[PDB]
């Protein structure tokens, strides 16, 4: 449900070219850089909430206090009735709207955790076995998980300007482009282990 | 503008650890590939 890059009215936009009666999706705030808003659809019009990005937890400036923006996303999604506004009308996230991935090839896994990436490559996987997926701890950017008795080194990609870079080493348009050029010319990490990315984990259903 | 909603509200882990790339030591891994 999270579109990277739109604007309130656009995220209007989709909610009422493409989406129905419940549907919702999450994006940046604009007028606080660093937190989120919550686009909701009701009644054939739309309703923003702010969410709060404080560092160490998530929430609606009230109410319950969570890790990360999807823990939240997911808990009033199950909980329909705990998001009222002062007049009493409810708001119901109900029906996620889906951006475009970011890359279509197998090796993306988009949501998907490191304690879930961790025990897919370490169940399943091999040295250089690698993947990219959704960065949990910060929206928008991503992670490219490497297997290197198996544990798997987490890389941080930041996603800026619709522009990728790994620990600002290069500039890459897609993140096709930012993974073929590291699988020619492997990183290494603090420690010292280089990251050489032999084979990918493609996903299961595509 | 916007119409931020005016809410009414409030009626053992073991997580992974990211690292960060060293732009050295890959920038003189990949000089020596060339090489």
């Amino acid at each position: 449900w999270f579109h990277p890059n739109i604007t309130g009215v656009e995220a209007e936009n989709l909610l009422l070219t493409r989406g129905v009666d419940g549907s919702f999706l999450a994006r940046p705030s604009k007028s606080n850089p660093g937190d989120f808003t919550l686009s909701v659809r009701r009644n054939g019009a739309v309703t923003h909430i702010k969410i709060q990005n404080t560092g160490d937890y998530y929430d609606l400036y009230g109410g319950e206090k969570f890790a990360t923006l999807a823990e939240l996303v997911q808990y009033y999604m199950e909980h329909h009735g705990q998001l009222k506004e002062k007049n009493g009308d409810v708001i119901e996230l109900k029906y996620p709207l889906n951006c475009a991935d970011p890359t279509s090839e197998r090796w993306f896994h988009g949501h998907l955790s490191g304690k879930e990436a961790e025990k897919l490559l370490t169940e399943k996987g091999k040295h250089g076995s690698f993947l990219v997926r959704e960065s949990q701890s910060h929206p928008g950017d991503f992670v490219l998980s490497v297997r290197t008795k198996s544990k798997v080194t987490h890389v941080m990609i930041r996603c800026q300007e619709l522009k990728y870079d790994v620990g600002g080493g290069e500039r890459f348009d897609s993140l096709t482009d930012l993974v073929e050029h590291y699988k020619k010319n492997p990183m290494v990490e603090t420690l010292g282990t280089v990251l050489q990315l032999k084979q990918p984990l493609n996903t299961t259903r595509i | 503008q916007v119409e931020y909603l005016d809410l009414d509200l409030d009626s053992a882990d073991e997580r992974v650890d990211y690292v960060v790339v060293d732009q050295q030591k890959t920038l003189a891994l990949k000089s020596t590939r060339e090489a």
